[PDB]
């Protein structure tokens, strides 16, 4: 068998070829990765300074992060290298987190302004899509924080008039101001599509108790306003008595801002929360 | 004796994931431009070897045809 040796030599050569190819491919995956990290550190930002502009720069850094995730997933072999990991948390995981900070604080700020909420819907949509792509959980922990902020501000503005219920119609208006801002935020959230099907709103609402942003909004402000109202009413003090003596005005100012109950409207149910808060009048 | 780089590849226990791992560690931060130009050249040489081996392969398989 001087016919087995060539068969053996050939087999061996196939192995050598495959080993060179793997070494080559892996090494190039690494190379491309590094060139990207180089290109990453070559894009500075402008933090918490929305000069417009500074956002256009942020989108490019975000896109770079998209590429990074692609390159690592294209060769999964890339991840288990103790010098690719060492820059993964020394350069990209920080650059990532600085970008995250930039996006979430710019989105939160642009949402709590109520104006920008209607004035720049196109700007905010860009922030939503962007933040979700980078790190979806952070978009939610940002929407979490925003929602929680609006409930806090409105719940506070309602309770402030308990000691002056003459002005209750005005407070009850400011609550609808935010209510509307939330109506238009969830729109908006759904307008931003995801893989295959669904949207960002449905996906947020799925990983939360909540059914709509409005529903959790009213429910929560209704509590910390109910608690205040009733605490004040149960305390037999003068404001607690002015609560009772002005009882119709309240129920009156309510319908004059909501519409009152079952048949017509649409603001029913969302109306029903504000009614329950104010229910010791019995 | 031949060149280490090529002989390395003829080693059964040579594992590609392992080799690149030890290599890149020399080390990162700033001086990753340094090691970036080193890998370029090292790649070129691997590239030469790749085609050499392919040529040797082609030539070997031909002899399998009735000698």
């Amino acid at each position: 068998q001087d016919i087995l040796e060539p068969f053996e030599r050939a087999l061996k050569l196939q192995t050598v070829s495959s080993k060179i190819h793997q070494t080559t491919t892996l090494l190039r995956s690494s190379l491309i990765y590094v060139h990207m990290i180089s290109q990453l550190q070559m894009m500075p930002l402008e933090t918490d300074s929305t000069d417009d502009a500074a956002l256009a720069c942020g989108l490019k850094i975000a896109a770079l992060h998209s590429q990074l995730k692609i390159n690592i997933a294209a060769n999964p072999n890339l991840a288990t290298l103790q010098l690719i990991k060492s820059c993964e948390n020394n350069v990209v995981s920080p650059n990532r987190q600085e970008l995250l900070r930039y996006l979430s604080t710019n989105l939160t700020r642009d949402c709590l302004n109520n104006l920008k909420m209607e004035n720049n819907p196109k700007r905010i949509v860009t922030l939503i899509k962007a933040l979700y792509t980078l790190s979806p959980v952070d978009l939610f922990d940002t929407i979490d924080k925003v929602l929680s902020s609006k409930i806090q501000t409105t719940a506070q503005v309602l309770s402030k008039t308990i000691t002056s219920i003459r002005n209750f119609n005005l407070s009850l208006d400011d609550a609808m101001e935010n209510r509307n801002s939330i109506l238009t935020l969830q729109n908006l959230m759904a307008a931003c599509a995801i893989e295959g099907n669904t949207n960002t709103l449905r996906n947020y609402l799925s990983q939360r108790k909540f059914s709509s942003l409005i529903d959790q909004f009213w429910s929560k402000v209704t509590n910390s306003f109910k608690r205040d109202f009733e605490m004040s009413y149960n305390r037999g003090g003068p404001v607690g008595k002015s609560l009772q003596s002005n009882s119709n005005l309240i129920y009156e100012a309510i319908s004059k801002c909501f519409g009152e109950n079952d048949p017509s409207n649409e603001l029913q149910g969302e109306l029903q929360y504000i009614l329950k808060a104010v229910s010791i009048l019995d | 004796a031949n060149d280490p780089l090529l002989d390395m590849f003829f080693d059964d226990d040579f594992v590609p994931q392992a080799f690149v791992d030890i290599l890149l560690s020399s080390f990162q931060t700033s001086q990753l431009e340094e090691l970036k130009t080193n890998c370029s050249s090292l790649l070129s040489k691997m590239d030469y070897y790749s085609g050499h081996i392919t040529k040797e392969l082609e030539s070997t398989i031909q002899v399998l045809q009735k000698p």
